[PDB]
DNA sequence: CACGTCCCTCTCGA
RNA sequence: AUCGAGAGGG
């Protein structure tokens, strides 16, 4: 539950896992598929 | 490109998929369900006659 | 005594108030 | 699964005297494959193992937290504290003769999760079977009986 | 159906390698000491620090008194090497150097193996 | 344990997916590709609070 | 969600354990693992029996009907 | 032989590029020239992605 | 948090593990700051705290001193799925990646309520169990009063070829 | 689902002989006896209090499958010993083997007290 | 299903629970594991669409491959890690345990073997033993790193007749190499007949491993032992030779390469001076690790686990690389909000200078998930290109 | 690089020599070139050398 | 004395020690795993639910009454529910057992392993009576009642083996170990410096003499005296559970002969 | 300026 | 039911 609500949806790397995201997004929690790195979590 | 270079079919099936080392190479453990549900239609003759009436 | 500074264990009472303020759905809510 | 991404499925059941045995009479209520190791370099799984060997043990929630100066050296020391094999093994033996085996074995306790995820909720068979309303051709899914 | 074979040799060589319950060995017929020997031994039966035999015989399946000997095994001959045959038992290996009992042993593919104190 | 931050809507929990955007009234300076005529541009975009 | 009757990989009772484990720290407030040890839990899958559990049936039986 | 080939060369491609993180990051020439390259190589293209002579 | 010449100490540690029986006193006490990631570009930060001032696992170069804040702590990167995870430090990053999603398909008590709400499906353990396992990030997702799964003794060996 | 109703590992069907004697063609003088219902509890004990019979030649036993409740058995003889009567001798051995550990527990049992 | 193999025939065996259940060496012709996999079953309505199953589509019909014309099944897991532990000569099976293999092969020949060790105490070698279920006729050859006749560490093979000579039996031997066991006995026996040496090894080597048991833990991702003590010397001169090259270029000193400008020159050596240092920690663990480690012993049979697994998990991880290059400045001209500003060293770049029983550190673990999520997305994203290239 | 040339006494030896790589393709114009192989040449624009040295 | 010896170390109600001698190790393996599973027990079976309205569903109060220890010492005169001729279950097959609970105090109210009262006939032998061995005597905590909860239910016992479920298992845990000093070399111990400081020796070391480094091994040694401890959850003394466990081991090498005869 | 792998399992909304 | 939207699995 507490995963969905911190959810992070990006429209259609902007997938990569980039260096601003210490600290702010997870750098595993991502789904494999058309959403890996782009989809992200907070 | 969907429904007639690939269709859906009937007598198939899927489930998970487990290994066994007691089974032989060219095997595969089927459930008993699946055995229930997918069937053959073979021919009644002399040959199969009194192995068919008994499964009937 | 409020001298000394801080350990890695005395980290944690900061991030157990953080939480007892802001909570996990904190943005969600605001 | 356990929690480092350590998925699989019941390859079979077995009772306790079927099982393998330490000598203390614990059976392992789980016997995951040594191969899923090295391919998924899962080590944090062996270390929970470890760690929670002797959490149960002396009975003190193990803090398996990231980023702090616990070693597995450190571990160990207390494994063999309360005097078994530091490393995790233990001597068992096959269930089935009841000799020991040629290799110990580690063991221990490990947090798995049972997932959504149920042959039983998965498996399906169909032969004749309902037909689409347009194409004559079999029906999409399990829910509707389809091909 | 007598000893192919019949000589004696020395504490030569003894190696484990990471085997640590058998051992590779090197032996000098002291007969006419220019005929090598080598081959393992599992050093767990028979530890090592001293003679021979071959024969063939005291086809068919296999039972649980011709034993006068104290370590014995039964192999295979794989080669035949001039200058000197080598053997084998299931895993184990063996390498006898010579070229003067021509007749005594023979090429065949059964042999039993004895040592002697 | 239940902590909110959703809506209820005719029986069903939805919930509301952060959607991510680049910010606007911003200045970027891009490169663009071999065969384009522009050697570069400069975007902002334009958009009150 | 209640004491498990039985312990899962020995067979052993743990069932009745509950309310005197609860009391072994609450009165005599000792270390889980010596009460544990006290109560009679060499195996450590016995330990683990206990010692992981949380027992929700009393947050269940906050509501109403 | 042809249905066969298309799959002989095309399994161990998207096969390949299935196995890329049982080693996280490695990168290798895995998608460096060989599933990129290759893509050229099939639809051809003259804007080549690397131009190179070797010449002896 | 910020640091001059660590601008938090161990009486203001007091000053919160008492009142609980406040945080946005670090924030007006000037003992803590909301840094965005454009605000991240001029600032530096020192990982641990005690660490990063003047046999086990290697350490990097914390002598280079100029710092202006400091990281809670480390885990404090993670998002709630992937905090649950034991030593994430000793596992391959896609490991991680994936428990990540694999917590979220677990079973366990996920509301203390489920006897009555009627939602469409619904998964609940017959006896979840606090793990042996624990992050110190797991207090807070309410991990250890709502299990996901259970400490089951595992034998890592083989035997049938099951 | 498709699982066997757990009694199955114990409990005899319609017409199953729980001993069943087959000639093991290979090899004379050697039978193959498929026990039913039965494992490693009888399956290893036979087999070795087979071996110890000075006339027994072979002795195995190979539960064909975890899933099925049974295993079988096979046994050689010297010549004209039938191995029929082989295990007969094996089993009494066994059984006369465990009425004296019982007694000798009961014995050794019914002494301490604490 | 992107291969003919992907697709194979199969005798129906009803059995009970919900699983399918297949031959454990099937399992690299589907690229199938046993974790929440799913497998399609069709099943033929007519004699001659049955015989076209059985007469071309059967599973060892298919044993060999046009793909690369070898065998696409051969012995995994299980089988293959417990028949070098069971291929030695420190290995000895005993005659309560001799009598229970050879039962377990359905076309024995009844017949006992003569022990390779007699009266001391009646023992076979673990070779010797397993010869029974390779079928007599069989001849193979090979030669390692020095193998002789006389094999010195039981190096190659050497099966005459069915019967094995001398060797270990590894992933070469018993594999699906180019002319490995499965290749030879398929082609100068038959189809049919290798299938059936399949199950003869899966019922006796998996039978030999049950009652000798193999595990794994944290303890054999240990070296510890003056072997972490050489490792560690390694990854310290490497952040002074790459640490060399640092200096040289910070005053124009570098020696540029021809094409390749100063930067991208630089980082050329600097990269590999990493990766070649933190692949020699990976063959120093190698070392250390005696014959009785279990991951050392997965990889030596084949069974599981390459040279790199070794390295990472005791040794070194290493270098990051995202999209080819190391882990870049994402902030201006530095990599991380807690690295100083223009930081070229490994550490900066994403070098993971721990293993994973170290555990890495705050920055090594972050570095160490972007590559990984480059691989994520290899794996998920860029198989749509080659999904349509074989389309 | 090392190229494999057999030696005077036949065996194949390892004796090495210099080639050029390029990042441009001028097929038509660098195979001209005095002072090269012209029969060894390579660039791995193969389009350009269907263009150049026909289609087989 | 007549073989297969025996010889006691330590005994109590739930566990006890012992040494076998002169006895083969496939043979008390064979015991190990005949004391697990195959030793007759009895416990809930079916449980009919009149009314439940608590916080736990019906049959998951149901999967642990059975798990529930109930009286067996005289178990061997109670047919098993199958094997009887009655239409279901009767008094020479099944034991009745009922369980009412209702909370009237606002504290929570437990139900236990002693609230359970039998409404057959029991025909004076100890059977169906629910093995208590807590320290205040109330047994083995089954649900817990708020103000006006309830649960009303009958549950029939049966007789049964581990097999069939192992809620019918007599035993606990059976500490089996043999050769303390790894002198027959039945396991390639693993170390990274030491085998003999990493492993620990175990209890039963006392029991057997040291290896003595300085010394051949002898192949021709083989497993013998194996130290022993079976635990009993209750349904079966301890003494039993090993009485029993040897004595109906011996029933199945018996039964073999009696169909061996039928041949 | 048209393609953008393969299947499989559930949820919901005109 | 059909179209759309989404979340998972291999
Ligand atoms: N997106 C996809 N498209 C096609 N096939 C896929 C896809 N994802 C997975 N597969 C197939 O399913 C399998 C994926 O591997 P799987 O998820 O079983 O992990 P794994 O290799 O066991 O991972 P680990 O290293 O954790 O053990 C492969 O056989 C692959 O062909
Ligand atoms: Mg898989
Ligand atoms: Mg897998
Ligand atoms: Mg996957
Ligand atoms: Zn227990
Ligand atoms: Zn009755």
């Amino acid at each position: 539950t507490l995963s969905h609500l911190r959810r992070t949806n990006t429209p259609i790397k902007p997938r990569q896992l980039h260096n601003t995201h210490w600290g702010l997004v997870c750098p595993a929690e991502t789904p494999e598929g058309q959403a890996c790195g782009l989809v992200k979590n907070l | 490109r969907g429904n007639l270079m690939g269709k859906r079919v009937d007598f198939s099936a899927r489930t998970v998929i487990s290994g066994d080392p007691n089974l032989e190479l060219d095997q595969v453990g089927v459930p008993k369900s699946i055995a229930k549900t997918l069937t053959y239609p073979e021919v009644v003759t002399p040959y199969n006659i009194d192995r068919l009436t008994q499964l009937v | 005594d409020e001298s000394a500074p801080i350990t890695a264990e005395d980290s944690w009472a900061v991030i157990s108030a953080f939480f007892r303020e802001k909570g996990l759905v904190s943005q969600q809510l605001d | 699964a356990s929690r480092h991404g350590q998925k699989g499925t019941i390859g079979i059941t077995y009772r306790r005297e079927d099982m393998p045995f330490t000598a203390e009479g614990i059976v392992p209520d789980l016997i995951i494959n040594p191969h899923a190791i090295p391919s998924r370099m899962t080590v944090a799984h062996l270390i929970e193992c470890l760690l929670s060997k002797v959490a149960a043990l002396s009975g003190n929630e193990g803090d398996a937290s990231p980023f702090t100066d616990i070693t597995v050296e450190g571990i160990s020391k207390l494994l063999r504290e309360h005097g078994y094999q530091s490393r995790g093994f233990e001597v068992m033996y096959n269930g089935h003769t009841g000799k020991k085996l040629m290799a110990q074995i580690f063991f221990g306790p490990t947090y798995y999760q049972r997932l959504r995820h149920m042959v039983d909720d998965k498996i399906h068979a169909r032969a004749r079977g309902p037909m689409q309303v347009l194409t004559r051709q079999p029906v999409e899914g399990r829910s509707r009986d389809g091909g | 159906s007598n000893t192919l074979f019949d000589d004696i040799f020395q504490v030569s060589e003894v190696d484990p390698g990471r085997y640590n319950k058998v051992c590779r060995i090197e032996a000098a017929s002291t007969t006419q000491d220019q005929c090598k020997l080598t081959l393992d031994i599992n050093v767990e039966l028979f530890p090592v620090a001293l003679t021979v035999t071959i024969a063939s015989s005291l086809t068919r399946s296999w039972r649980p008194l011709a034993d006068d000997y104290d370590y014995v095994m039964y192999g295979t001959a794989y080669k035949f090497e001039e200058v000197a045959v080598y053997y084998s038992f299931g895993g184990l290996l063996m390498r006898l150097e010579g070229n003067y009992r021509n007749l005594n042993n023979l090429k065949q593919e059964n042999a039993y193996l004895l040592i002697r104190r | 344990f239940d902590m909110g931050g959703y809506f209820i809507i005719n029986g069903s929990e939805k919930v509301l997916i952060a959607q991510e955007r680049s910010a606007g009234n911003i200045v970027q300076v891009f490169k663009k590709a071999a065969p384009s005529p522009i050697s570069h541009v400069a975007e902002i975009r334009s958009a009150l609070e | 969600m209640i004491v498990p009757v039985r312990c899962f990989s020995c067979g052993k009772v743990v069932g009745d354990k509950w309310e005197s484990y609860l009391n072994l720290l609450q009165e005599d407030e000792l270390d889980e693992g010596t009460a544990l040890s006290r109560l009679g839990l060499k195996r450590y899958c016995c330990r683990r029996m206990i010692l992981t559990h949380v027992d929700l049936i009393e947050k269940f039986l906050r509501y109403n009907p | 032989v042809g249905v066969l080939a298309a799959q002989s060369i095309g399994e161990p491609a998207t096969q390949m590029t299935l196995n890329t993180f049982h080693f996280a990051g490695v990168a290798s020439k895995k998608v460096t020239s060989g599933v990129p390259r290759l893509k050229e190589i099939l639809n051809v293209a003259k804007n080549m992605k690397t131009p190179s002579l070797t010449v002896y | 948090f910020i640091v001059e010449d660590l601008k938090v100490r161990k009486g203001h540690i007091a000053k919160l593990m008492a009142t609980e029986y406040t945080w946005s006193s670090l924030l007006n006490e000037g003992l803590v700051e909301y840094i965005d990631a454009e605000e991240e570009e001029s600032i530096l930060i020192a990982m641990q705290p005690e660490d990063l001032e003047p046999a086990k696992r290697i350490r990097v170069s914390h002598h280079a001193t100029t710092f202006t804040h400091c990281e809670i702590h480390p885990s404090m990167i993670l998002g709630v799925a992937a905090s649950i995870i034991p030593f994430p430090d000793h596992n391959q990053s896609p490991r991680n990646t994936y428990q990540s999603a694999m917590g979220k398909q677990a079973m366990g008590v996920f509301l203390t309520n489920y006897n009555v709400r009627m939602d469409t499906m619904a998964n609940i353990l017959y006896y979840p169990q606090k793990p042996l396992g624990t992050t110190r990030a797991m207090e807070y997702l309410k991990f250890r009063e709502l299990p996901a799964g259970q400490n089951a003794i595992v034998a890592i060996a083989c035997y049938s070829g099951y | 689902m498709n699982a066997p109703d757990r009694f199955e590992l114990f409990l005899l069907g319609e017409g199953e002989s729980k001993l069943k004697i087959d000639p093991d063609t290979k090899a004379p003088n050697a039978v193959v006896i498929t026990f039913e219902k039965e494992d490693h509890t009888l399956g290893n004990l036979i087999r070795a209090e087979l071996l110890n019979d000075r006339k027994v030649l072979f002795a195995a036993y190979k539960v064909e499958h975890p899933f099925f409740a049974r295993f079988k058995l096979r046994i050689q003889t010297t010549e004209g010993y039938d191995p029929k009567d082989a295990l007969k001798n094996a089993c009494n051995s066994i059984i006369n083997k465990l009425g004296a550990l019982k007694t000798n527990f009961e014995t050794e049992w019914n002494l301490q007290t604490l | 299903s992107l291969h003919k193999m992907s697709m194979m025939a199969h005798r129906v065996k009803v059995i009970p629970y919900s699983t399918f259940r297949l031959n454990l060496s099937v399992t690299s012709p589907y690229n199938a594991d046993f974790d929440g996999d799913e497998m399609n079953l069709h099943v033929p309505q007519s004699e001659e669409t049955r015989a076209e199953l059985s007469q071309l589509c059967a599973v060892p019909l298919q044993i060999v491959s046009p793909q690369s014309n070898k065998p696409c099944m051969g012995i995994v897991q299980d089988t293959l890690c417990g028949i070098r532990k069971l291929t030695l000569r420190d290995t000895f099976i005993e005659l309560d345990q001799v009598l229970n293999m050879l039962y377990w092969v359905p076309d024995w020949d009844g017949v006992i073997p003569t022990p390779a060790i007699i009266k001391p105490k009646p023992l076979w070698s673990g070779k010797q033993i397993l010869s029974v279920a390779i079928p007599n006729g069989i001849h193979l050859q090979r030669f390692d790193e020095g193998t002789t006749l006389l094999s010195p560490k039981d190096n190659g093979m050497l099966i005459i007749d069915g019967q094995i000579i001398f060797g270990v039996v590894e992933k070469k031997t018993v594999g699906s190499s180019n002319g490995g066991l499965i290749h030879v006995v398929t082609r100068e026996k038959g189809p049919q007949v290798c299938a059936k040496l399949f199950g003869n090894i899966q019922k006796v080597v998996n039978f030999w491993l049950l009652h000798n048991g193999f595990s794994t833990g944290i303890g054999d991702t240990i070296a510890d032992g003056p072997t972490m003590r050489e490792i560690t010397e390694t990854i310290a001169e490497a952040k002074k030779k790459v640490l060399d090259v640092t200096k040289e270029a910070q005053a124009n000193l570098l020696t540029a390469k021809h094409g390749m400008t100063l930067r991208e020159s630089f980082e050329d050596n600097v990269v590999r001076f990493l990766n070649e240092a933190r692949d020699k920690a990976g063959r120093l663990a190698e070392v250390n690790l005696k014959d009785l480690n279990n991951v050392k012993q997965m990889v030596m049979a084949g069974s599981k686990g390459s040279f790199i697994n070794i390295a990472q998990m005791s040794a070194c991880v290493g270098q990051q690389s995202v999209e080819g290059k190391r882990i870049a400045f994402g902030f201006v001209d530095r990599t991380l909000p807690h690295f100083s500003k223009d930081d070229y060293s490994p550490e900066s770049k994403g070098f993971v200078e721990n293993s994973y029983l170290r555990g890495l550190t705050p920055q090594e673990f972050f570095f160490h998930a972007m590559g990984g999520r480059e691989g994520l997305i290899d794996t998920a994203v860029k198989t749509a290109e080659t999904g349509y290239i074989q389309r | 690089y090392d190229r494999k040339v057999p030696s005077p006494t036949g065996e194949y030896v390892k004796e090495p020599e210099w080639v050029l790589e390029t990042d441009g393709v001028n097929l038509s114009e660098v195979m001209t070139v005095p002072g090269i192989d012209p029969t060894r040449i390579y660039t791995n624009s193969f389009i350009d050398i269907m263009e150049v040295l026909g289609i087989e | 004395e007549e073989g297969p010896q025996v010889k006691i170390r330590e005994a109590s109600k739930d566990n006890v020690d012992f040494i076998l001698s002169n006895v083969d190790l496939a043979m008390a393996n064979s015991l190990r795993r005949v004391m697990i599973a195959e030793i007759p027990t009895l416990a809930i079976d079916s449980v009919e639910v009149e009314t439940n309205t608590t916080v736990l569903a019906d049959e998951f109060i149901a999967h642990r009454l059975g798990l529930i220890p109930l009286q067996s010492m005289d178990i061997e005169q109670l047919e098993y529910s199958r094997d009887c001729f009655c239409e279901d279950h009767c008094d020479k097959c099944s034991v009745v057992l009922t369980l009412q609970a209702f909370g009237e105090s606002e504290s929570t109210t437990n139900v236990y392993s002693k609230d359970l009262v039998i409404v057959s006939n029991l025909m004076g032998r100890n059977i169906g009576h629910p093995i208590i061995q807590d320290k205040e005597g109330n047994g083995v905590l089954i649900c817990k009642l708020r103000k006006g909860q309830e649960l009303k239910l009958t549950c029939v016992a049966k007789k049964g083996i581990a097999k069939e479920h192992a809620k019918w298992g007599p035993a606990a845990a059976i500490e089996f170990e043999y050769d303390p000093w790894n002198k027959l070399k039945h396991t390639d111990y693993w170390y990274e410096q030491d085998s003999a400081k990493e492993w620990p020796q175990s209890k039963n070391c006392e029991y057997e003499d040291p290896p003595n480094e300085g010394d051949p091994f002898d192949y021709k040694a083989q497993a013998d005296t194996f130290y022993m401890n079976v635990e009993s959850v209750g349904s079966i003394p301890v003494d039993q559970v090993v009485v029993r466990g040897i004595d109906t081991l011996q029933k199945k090498v018996a039964s073999i002969l009696l169909a061996l005869t039928q041949m």
